[PDB]
């Protein structure tokens, strides 16, 4: 997990810029490391990044229409055996 | 190869990327020790914007029945071929 | 100038991102305001958080169990017990909890942060001036000032979660409005400045101190205008007020052309073609969000809100009605005259303002 520690983070750099040099350094060196995880996370798996919007209808459509053509041929099929 | 295309064409890979860009910025201004609003900012409405795109991923598995159905509907057309 | 830019950037950073409610982040908030700040076990199920500074304690009941706030309490270390942190509302037998309410009600610590500021400025300035006795009976000489002057303007406190002395105006449906916000503000331009305890004496009818002896230094009593919110905004002539008195000038800023909207309708020839409009204005209208009413400036208050609800009814109304797609239309700084039909003034009581409105909209539909 990266996100709530870059949140929390982020909080007391905003609510303690008073801190002394040191803090903010090595404050700001996690925060890179956390976004170099996160970077490096996104990079290795390409499921994410293509996670990371029509096309979802054109499959319903494309789907649907298959269904109903198989159910008008299973139905041609039913009426024509019955004999 | 288009891979790579694929995944650049959804938004929150370049949310990512100019995420990545702001801190960058953010850390070049406190190496100067200059801290600049404008960059903290940006940084903070960039995190919003990919939050509410972690969000808008989720509602992912409507993909997922497309991909059930889709199975479902080459298993019924290979046992209608064997038929 | 680095110092005053550094605290503009922290001012900026927290009020852009407050943070989340968590014992944790009101622990911090506490402690970068310097207050002490210690947590008890009182139970398996409940922690609190105890905050403390020269005058005032906070204990904050957390429920570790439903990861929620679940009480609040304010203690006060002066003789002064009857500070009143409930918010006034008209016919509720429970008495709403400021502090409990900003934890509760609110996403973020913007609330409690804005609260808590308001009460550590009267812990840090409070002696033999003590700031929450003034400030609780200085809402009861106000409300007195009005009835002894005929205003007919009602005073509340603590309204909408956020301490403050609020004055309200009956609006067109009965609705109560806020016209104007009175709080104590740290005084940025004189540490110097000495703030005195005034007291309304029904006896007198005026504003007197009866101890010059009793100041706090580096504070102000503040009074900021509620806008509505740029037609609703309120607009002062120039020589009004002292500019002395005026805390916050809305400078336009050089590269956005908004004249006063009241003087680009004396410039744009897009009039209702009934009315020829005539500017009588000798000063330059000037938007003003707040004032410091300290001291001997007391007595303006009632003077600011008859000029913030002459403008409300009877200006904003005239420009609304002109500027909308031949009858002379006087304007000036304290009456408004149309050819020999009609005028009202300043002066004039809000029934004649508004016969003046239904009149003067009878004509120009």
């Amino acid at each position: 997990e990266f996100i709530p520690h870059i949140f929390y983070s982020l909080h007391q750099i905003r609510k303690d810029p008073n801190n002394l040099s040191n803090q903010l350094e090595t404050l700001t060196g996690s925060i890179r490391h956390r976004l170099k995880l996160c970077k490096s996370l996104i990079s290795e798996n390409e499921d994410t990044k293509d996670l990371l919007p029509s096309e979802w209808q054109d499959i319903i459509h494309q789907r649907e229409q298959e269904l109903q053509i198989k159910r008008d041929v299973l139905d041609d099929l039913y009426r024509k055996l019955q004999r | 190869t288009n891979s790579e295309d694929k995944l650049s064409k959804v938004q929150l890979y370049e949310d990512l990327c100019r995420y990545e860009d702001t801190l960058s910025k953010l850390v070049e201004s406190v190496d100067r020790f200059k801290p600049n609003l404008d960059i903290a900012k940006d940084l903070i409405r960039t995190d919003e914007a990919l939050f509410e795109n972690v969000k808008l991923l989720a509602e992912d598995n409507i993909y997922r029945n497309l991909q059930k159905i889709d199975k479902d509907s080459e298993e019924l057309d290979s046992k209608t071929r064997k038929i | 100038s680095y110092v005053e830019t550094l605290d503009s950037m922290i001012e900026l950073f927290k009020d852009y991102k407050p943070g989340s409610i968590t014992l944790e982040n009101i622990t911090r908030l506490c402690q970068t305001l310097g207050l002490e700040s210690f947590t008890e076990e009182l139970s398996n199920e409940l922690s609190r958080l105890s905050t403390a500074s020269k005058i005032i304690v906070i204990d904050v009941d957390y429920n570790k169990k439903q990861d929620r706030i679940q009480d609040v309490k304010l203690v006060l270390a002066s003789n002064f017990d009857n500070f009143d942190y409930f918010n006034q509302r008209d016919g509720e037998h429970e008495k709403s909890n400021i502090l409990l309410n900003s934890l509760t009600k609110y996403p973020d610590l913007k609330a409690f942060h804005n609260n808590l500021k308001f009460l550590y400025l009267l812990d840090a300035y409070s002696h033999k001036l003590d700031l929450f006795k003034y400030f609780t009976e200085l809402s009861h000489y106000i409300r007195q000032c009005f009835q002894d002057n005929c205003c007919d303007f009602k005073v509340r406190t603590n309204l909408n979660d956020k301490f403050g002395i609020y004055i309200l105006t009956q609006g067109i449906n009965g609705k109560e409005v806020p016209l104007a916000k009175i709080y104590l503000e740290e005084n940025k331009s004189d540490s110097q400045y000495r703030f005195y305890e005034y007291i309304y004496s029904q006896e007198t009818k005026s504003w007197i101190n009866e101890s010059a002896e009793n100041f706090s230094n580096g504070i102000s009593l503040v009074m900021e205008i509620v806008a509505n919110a740029y037609t609703d905004l309120i607009w002062f002539p120039e020589d009004f007020i002292s500019p002395e008195l005026i805390i916050d000038k809305v400078t336009c800023s050089s590269n956005s052309s908004s004249s006063p909207p009241i003087i680009d309708l004396f410039s744009n020839n897009n009039y209702n073609s009934r009315i020829q409009l005539m500017n009588d204005f000798t000063t330059k209208l000037i938007n003003i969000k707040k004032f410091d009413i300290s001291n001997d400036n007391l007595d303006l208050i009632s003077e600011i809100l008859k000029w913030v609800q002459w403008s409300r009814i009877v200006l904003q109304n005239v420009f609304k009605l002109v500027s909308t797609p031949v009858l002379q239309l006087i304007v000036s700084e304290d009456h408004i005259i149309l050819d020999t039909i009609s005028e009202c003034n300043l002066y004039d009581d809000v029934k004649c303002w508004s016969k003046f409105i239904e009149k003067f909209q009878d004509i120009v539909s």
